[PDB]
Parts: structure tokens; C-alpha cells; sequence
């Protein structure tokens, strides 16, 4: 993978603490 | 290695590969003795 080696919405959902 | 084909043979139309997912790793975090509650326990000096 790479091979380069040198060296948003608002969604109605609870949240609670 | 020496194979010698017709006009058509099959087995020239494929594909194997393990491509890497990824590297990761942590940076260790250091501590100092003075910002620890442990300093206004003890005075601390030195002598060369």
C-alpha cells in the first residue's frame, strides 16, 4: 500500500455521559 | 524453464498480490519528577 516511501452531518442520535 | 505454447493457452490472464494494510505504532510519553505531587514532600539539590 501508499508505495510512496522515500526512505459532516447532523443525525439525530442520543449521546449519553 | 522452457515452455513453448500454441496459439492460444490459458493462464496468461491472472493476478496474486498481498498488499500491506497498513503500519502503526506509539510515541512513549515522558514524566518529570518536579510536576508530581512527590516534590513538596522533599527538597531536592545537587552537588556535582
Amino acid at each position: 500500500r501508499g508505495m510512496d516511501d522515500v526512505a459532516n452531518a447532523r443525525v439525530p442520535a442520543d449521546l449519553v455521559i | 524453464f522452457f515452455k513453448q505454447i500454441r496459439s492460444d493457452d490459458n493462464s496468461l490472464y491472472s493476478a496474486q498480490f498481498d498488499i500491506l494494510l497498513g503500519t502503526y505504532c506509539n510515541t512513549l510519553n515522558f514524566v518529570r519528577f518536579l510536576e508530581l505531587g512527590l516534590s513538596v514532600a522533599c527538597i531536592c539539590t545537587k552537588f556535582p
